[PDB]
């Protein structure tokens, strides 16, 4: 499954304190306004299916679409950085728990290399 | 020794034989009347004796009476014997013939290549001391489960309610 | 998607019911309590994958704990091997009457 | 039957489902299917038809059986390791049937057959209710028995059940049959992943979810069914035909669309195990799974078929019983594919 | 079982034929038995005795198709003595779709079994030869 | 190949008091005898082999004698009349009989002289000291596998985060 | 594993086998699955009397309960059907296998 | 044994009654005479479907008391366990819900029995 049953850590919380020192996405992270919208778009079929007479009614509503995708999208984005700083911190701790299997292999450079050459005929 | 509580295996074996084909619900209630006392005796052999007369009581002296009910509401006119098709009594010489092999089987002494390893010879030798106080293993051992283990009752009275309230759900549709 | 609430919550509601031992009613103990409590101890930080190696051994033992398979196979071959012996050898007079009545 | 009792039926489900996602012994998984059983049956006996009736016949004789061989396996499994936690099976003749028994509660194939026939028998209130919510705790004991799982047994039922999915797909009328080889071609595409990787189930599962709530709430609102019945929306109403449309290519998985994103993610992860020539032969029958969507589509809004004229007056009369949570399930099945990287937070 | 794929597999090469053949032909005859049991089992036959008149059928064919299969292949490989690569199976692999043309008295069928037959054999020896996976273990 | 002790070693002259007999008087039993006993049952289980603690479990059987050597010579006639009277019972319930207990109790608490333990004594727990060592691991066993490194820094932000495919942040 | 659990194994295959050959009136399913959850009872019991793990004695009659539940509602169901018919498998409605 | 002595031998006594009481009379049996009884008149048609949802609708009720008492049973052993206020609570519990049950069913006029 990895990362879960990872030891410490607890099931449920939506969110570890061990996180809260990655920085916060800046407010206007575009993938988040991009949250925004989707609300957006999904707060105006929710006109057109009803008939409505679309965009300038329930502007009210719509409001409260947008505001409600991009404020979940906010924590969703937070829980996204801190999993793949996560993955790439144990990724960090495994490669020098076994330096032997992930040699510092030497850099030939070109000229000491010999490669086949394929003439285009 | 006496075997007997596998040759009890053996009737109960056949008691599905008899019952696994399909002559008229009513005569498959005599094949689990069968297989029925011959399992609490089985089990009453390890002396797990209050589970035993469960099943005697709780199944036998339950279920089958109310399938002698749904027979009353199916039926229909000449009911087969297990003799009056070629197909049924035909299944039942086909179970009989495999059980047979397989008590040949224990008169070959060898594991069974079946499926999975049978590790042969007679039943007692698994037994390991019984020793206890005034009381069977048994006898606490279900009576866990009320002091000791409150979820299952939590979620089977649970269950058990909502099945009467199904009950209702299908026959009072019509 | 194993949520584990009952554990974050800590109503351990459904854990008691497992394992062998795990505190039983008057402390009756497992048939096999003992090698399912070491193997259990070698079962911890190494976690199912590496688990399936190193406790291989304990887990061996566990299982002829609760099958008795090998044992039986063993004795199996005695009683058979007593038959070949059974015109050759007389076994022994005492089961039939010896101390062990006495014994006690 | 009133709502008051009706509710009862459909939360203690919510609560024989909540209960295989929490218990970890088995016993109280079993307990989960089986309870979930008794409380299933009886919603789709609601309105009640001479078809209806062995409709809920099909269905209860086989999850009764599945749950049967099911507790089967899980007693042959104590027998050989003496345990109750999920974890590892220990015995693989046991494991195979712990498979079966889950093979039948998905429904794939070729156990499949009972699904398109049931869908048939009910109404769509209680046919997307036992396509998206019956399919939950299967895989939620699945997803925790992923690390044994004999992945060729798995990868065997994962295909057929694709092209079983697809040919069975091209032949029919009447919608909620489709929708029925729809949901049996997806759960292919689930459970092929599997052994693989859980994340990406899990992933697939709520894009599929969220589709076929997007589409019953869709036949719900225009009350469609056959075909033909689908055909005559597109005067009155023409938005939600037109809104079929796009919902059913997203089935469909054509790229820019939300559906793509989980077979794109399988085919990542399946290659990472090699394996190259599996998801080839998947992802060129989902093809023949997407063909029949655009049939569909022919009947509905690309194309007009022609109108009855009663329909006339029903122009007046405007829809009501608005169900809120469609709109947002059209959207997030549909535009969110620049949000595939989020997939992680499933960890 | 997998012990009999597993017999057939040692070939060796192609060296004599008629042990190769054998084994074909008891895969053949495998697969004829599982389909005419879905058969018999989903399109009941009524008179039984028809239903064993089918199985006959199928049993026979498919157990035809391996023989003849199995043999044109390990000739070839005998004959050719290349014998190694992939369109040594793909003459058997074309010749198979010809016996399923036999019975079925179609040039047609038979024509499109000769291609996608061959072309299906010759993916799998060039499997043998390169290790496809088909069933990857989960690795990862 | 498992370690035995030899057939005779083990040997010991049995206590062969019948049952009855045995519980008619065991109630005193228990408040006389009672050092060796309750070191031989604590060094049971601690190691759990018996054969680690077979002497003692002589050493008790001779103190049994020597308690039913003091009885004999002193109550008996009371005694057997108090026995015989429970063993007829098939329950070998103390309620049929006591009477007789009157006889058997008074004649040892005076002509031996000592005092029967009250209904709710013999059943506590007793504090017991013991020079022999408590085992090292009784249960033998081995060693325990190295767990996992339980290893951690501090996180830094994702490297350049969500790797995966086009996506740049 | 001792040849009486290998016996009574059995029992359940054909305490299956019979399910599904399954014919005519549905009845006799009803019972043939009464008779699986029989002997999967039986099957459990003997291994709870056999390691005494003392808690799992009330596994069984849990067991038993919903097993016993489940049929109790299917015959129910048949009733239904009984009462369009005089019940027979031969007769469904339902199109596409 | 003991018990399965004492089945056989009350089994072979009542097989016994029966063999006397079939091989002695020793008479005519003959058509008619052994035609069913119908109070006279011969029958208009042989057994066949007394139809009652009556039936099933209380007696699918017996099954699901008779589960329940199934729990029941435990309860005088559980009564000793060292931690009642544990079980207590319980084991009125699942008496609650048995009279719930039937309260149930009492008054959405379910119990027509008859
Ligand atoms: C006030 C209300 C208005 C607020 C919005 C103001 C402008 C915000 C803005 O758009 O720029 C973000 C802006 C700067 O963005 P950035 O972090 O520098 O990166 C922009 C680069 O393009 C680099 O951005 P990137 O690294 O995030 O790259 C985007 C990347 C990852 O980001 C995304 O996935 C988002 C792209 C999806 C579409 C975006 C929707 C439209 C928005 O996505 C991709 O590369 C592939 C896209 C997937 C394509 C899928 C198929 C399409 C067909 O952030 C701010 O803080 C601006 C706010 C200033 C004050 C606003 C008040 C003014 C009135
Ligand atoms: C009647 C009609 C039928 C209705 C049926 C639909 C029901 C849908 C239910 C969907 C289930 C979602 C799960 C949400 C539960 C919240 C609990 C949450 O806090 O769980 C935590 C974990 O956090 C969750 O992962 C948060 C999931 C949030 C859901 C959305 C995530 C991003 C979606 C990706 C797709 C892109 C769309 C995004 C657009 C907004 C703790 O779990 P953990 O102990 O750690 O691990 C469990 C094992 N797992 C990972 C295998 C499951
Ligand atoms: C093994 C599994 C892998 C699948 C192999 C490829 C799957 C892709 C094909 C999926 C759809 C194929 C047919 C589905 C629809 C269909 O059968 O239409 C037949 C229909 C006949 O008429 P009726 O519908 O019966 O009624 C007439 C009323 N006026 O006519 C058609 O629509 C046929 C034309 C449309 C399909 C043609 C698709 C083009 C070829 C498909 C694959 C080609 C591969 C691409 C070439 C590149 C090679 C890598």
């Amino acid at each position: 499954t990895m990362m879960s049953g990872r030891p410490g850590r607890v099931p449920l919380q939506f969110l570890p304190n061990e996180a809260r020192s990655l920085p916060p996405p800046k407010l206007t992270d575009p993938r988040l306004v991009y949250m925004g919208f989707l609300g957006y778009c999904s707060g105006l079929i929710d006109n057109a299916i009803r008939r409505r007479p679309v965009v300038s009614a329930g502007l009210h509503r719509q409001l409260l679409y947008v505001t409600s995708f991009v404020f979940f999208g906010y924590y969703l984005l937070k829980r996204q950085d801190y999993m793949y700083a996560l993955r790439d911190h144990d990724m960090f701790a495994y490669v020098k728990s076994h330096p032997e299997d992930f040699p510092e292999k030497d850099k030939k450079t070109y000229g000491e290399i010999l490669e086949e050459f394929h003439p285009v005929r | 020794t006496m075997y007997i509580a596998f040759i009890l295996s053996t009737i109960f074996v056949i008691g599905f034989v008899g019952f696994s084909s399909k002559p008229s619900p009513i005569y498959g209630g005599l094949g689990l009347i069968v297989s029925g006392g011959v399992g609490c005796g089985i089990v009453l052999n390890f002396g797990g004796s209050f589970l035993g007369l469960m099943v005697f009581l709780i199944y036998l002296g339950g279920m089958l009476v109310v399938f002698g009910y749904t027979t009353a509401m199916a039926t229909e006119m000449y009911p087969e014997v297990w003799v009056s098709n070629k197909t049924v009594f035909g299944a039942f010489v086909s179970g009989l013939m495999m059980e047979f092999c397989m008590v040949y089987y224990a008169l070959k002494e060898e594991e069974v290549e079946i499926i999975f390893k049978f590790n042969g010879l007679g039943d007692w030798v698994i037994y390991d001391t019984g020793d206890s106080g005034f009381f069977s293993e048994e006898a606490m051992g279900i009576a866990a489960l009320y002091s000791y283990g409150t979820w299952l009752v939590i979620v089977t009275g649970w269950s058990l309610l909502i099945g009467v309230v199904v009950i209702m759900e299908i026959t009072r549709g019509n | 998607p194993f949520f584990d609430v009952q554990k974050r919550l800590g109503l351990d509601l459904d854990r008691w019911m497992t394992i062998q031992s795990a505190e039983q009613p008057h402390k009756i103990p497992g048939r096999c309590h003992a090698f399912e409590k070491e193997w259990i101890e070698c079962a911890h930080g190494i976690g199912g994958i590496r688990a399936e190696k190193e406790c291989k051994i304990e887990f061996d033992d566990f299982v002829e704990c609760l099958l008795r398979q090998k044992t039986m196979k063993r004795l199996s071959a005695i009683k058979r091997q007593r038959d070949k012996l059974i015109k050759e050898g007389k076994y022994t007079p005492p089961p039939h009457h010896l101390g062990k009545e006495d014994p006690r | 039957m009133n709502p008051i009792i009706y509710t009862t039926l459909i939360m203690t489900v919510m609560s024989g489902t909540m209960l295989v996602m929490i218990s970890s012994h088995w016993l109280l998984i079993w307990i989960g299917f089986e309870m979930n059983l008794l409380a299933m049956i009886p919603v789709l006996m609601k309105n009640f038809n001479p078809r209806a009736t062995e409709a809920a016949t099909k269905y209860f004789l086989t999850q009764a059986t599945a749950s049967m061989m099911l507790m089967m396996a899980i007693i042959i499994n104590l027998l050989y390791s003496g345990q109750w936690t999920i974890t590892k099976m220990f015995n693989p003749v046991a494991m195979t049937m712990m498979t079966m028994a889950l093979a039948m509660k998905l429904g794939l194939s070729p156990f499949h057959f009972w699904v398109p026939e049931v869908t048939q028998g009910i109404s769509l209130q209680a046919g997307l209710l036992l396509l998206t919510w019956q399919k939950l705790a299967p895989l939620s004991v699945l997803c925790q028995i992923s690390q044994s799982i004999n992945p060729n047994l798995m990868l065997t039922m994962a295909m057929l059940s694709i092209l079983i999915g697809g040919w069975g797909g091209l032949n029919q009328t009447q919608l909620r049959k489709i929708m029925a080889y729809s949901s049996i071609a997806h759960m292919g595409w689930m459970t092929a992943v599997l052994p693989y990787n859980t994340t990406m189930t899990i992933l697939n599962l709520l894009i599929y979810i969220t589709m076929t709530l997007a589409m019953f709430m869709l036949l719900i609102h225009s009350s469609a069914t056959t075909t033909l019945s689908l055909s005559h929306t597109w005067n009155k109403m023409p938005v939600i035909t037109s809104l079929m449309m796009v919902t059913l290519l997203s089935m469909g998985g054509l790229p820019p669309l939300s559906g793509f994103m989980p077979k794109w993610m399988i085919i990542q992860e399946m290659t990472k195990n090699e394996s190259i020539i599996m998801p080839t032969l998947m992802a060129m029958t989902a093809l023949l799974n997407l063909y029949f969507y655009m049939r569909l589509a022919y009947s509905s809004s690309l194309t007009m078929f022609p109108s009855t004229n009663n329909m006339k007056m029903k122009w007046q009369f405007e829809h009501t019983k608005q169900m809120k949570l469609l709109p947002t399930m059209i959207v997030l099945s549909t535009l969110v594919l620049p949000m595939t990287p989020a997939l992680s937070s499933l960890n | 079982a997998k012990t009999l794929l597993h017999k057939y597999s040692d070939i060796p090469e192609g060296t004599e034929c008629h042990r190769k053949a054998y084994a074909s032909t008891s895969i053949g005859g495998a697969t004829g038995l599982i389909v005419s049991a879905y058969s018999i089992a989903l399109k009941p036959p009524a008179s039984f005795l028809e239903g064993v008149a089918r199985t006959g059928r199928y049993t026979f064919t498919s157990a035809a198709i391996g023989a003849i299969f199995g043999l044109t292949s390990c000739i070839s490989a005998q004959v050719r003595e290349k014998p190694d690569d992939p369109l040594n199976y793909f003459i058997g692999g074309c010749a198979g779709g010809l016996t399923l043309g036999a019975r079925t008295r179609s040039y047609g069928i038979g024509a499109a079994a000769c291609a996608y037959m061959g072309l299906t054999a010759a993916l799998v020896k060039m499997g043998q030869l390169e290790g496809w996976q088909v069933f990857a273990e989960p690795k990862v | 190949i498992v370690e035995l002790p030899t057939l005779e070693d083990l040997k010991v002259q049995e206590v062969k008091v019948s049952s009855s007999v045995l519980k008619a008087a065991a109630h005193h039993y228990g408040a006389q005898c009672d050092k060796p006993n309750k070191e031989f049952m604590l060094c049971r289980w601690e190691e759990k082999d018996p054969r680690r603690c077979l002497e003692e479990g002589k050493l008790v059987n001779q103190c049994a004698l020597d308690f039913f050597r003091q009885i004999k010579r002193h109550c008996a006639e009371p005694f057997t009349e108090y026995w015989t009277c429970i063993d007829y019972s098939g329950l070998q319930l103390f309620r049929h009989c006591r009477k007789q207990q009157a006889k058997f109790d008074e004649c040892v608490l005076d002509k031996l002289g000592w005092v029967r333990p009250d209904l709710g004594e013999l059943s506590k727990v007793t504090k017991v000291k013991t020079d022999r060592p408590l085992p090292e691991n009784p249960y033998h066993s081995r060693a325990r596998p190295e767990p996992n490194p339980e290893a951690e820094g501090d996180l830094k932000p994702a490297k350049h985060g969500s790797r995966l495919f086009f996506w740049t942040m | 594993m001792p040849l009486v659990y290998m016996n009574i194994i059995m029992a359940f295959a054909i305490a299956l086998a019979g399910l599904l050959m399954y014919r005519s009136h549905l009845m006799s399913s009803l019972l043939c699955l009464e008779g699986m959850m029989l002997s999967l009872f039986i099957m459990s019991t003997l291994i709870i009397l056999n390691t005494h793990f003392t808690l799992a004695n009330m596994m069984p009659i849990i067991l038993l309960v919903f097993a016993a539940c489940e049929a109790a509602l299917g015959l129910s169901l048949l009733v239904m059907v009984s009462n369009t018919y005089g019940t027979d498998y031969v007769q469904n409605l339902n199109l596409l296998q | 044994m003991n018990i399965m002595l004492t089945l056989l031998t009350n089994v072979t006594l009542a097989s016994l009654l029966v063999l006397i009481a079939f091989w002695l009379p020793q008479l005519n049996a003959y058509s008619e005479k052994t035609s069913p009884y119908e109070c006279g008149f011969d029958p208009m048609g042989s057994a066949r479907l007394p139809f009652s949802m009556k039936f099933f609708l209380v007696a699918i009720t017996f099954l699901l008391f008779d589960l329940e008492i199934a729990l029941l049973l435990p309860l005088p052993w559980a009564s000793q366990t060292n931690n009642l206020k544990t079980m207590l609570t319980m084991a009125l519990f699942l008496l609650i819900l048995l009279a719930a049950s039937l309260a149930y069913e009492w008054t959405q006029k379910g119990l027509e029995w008859a």
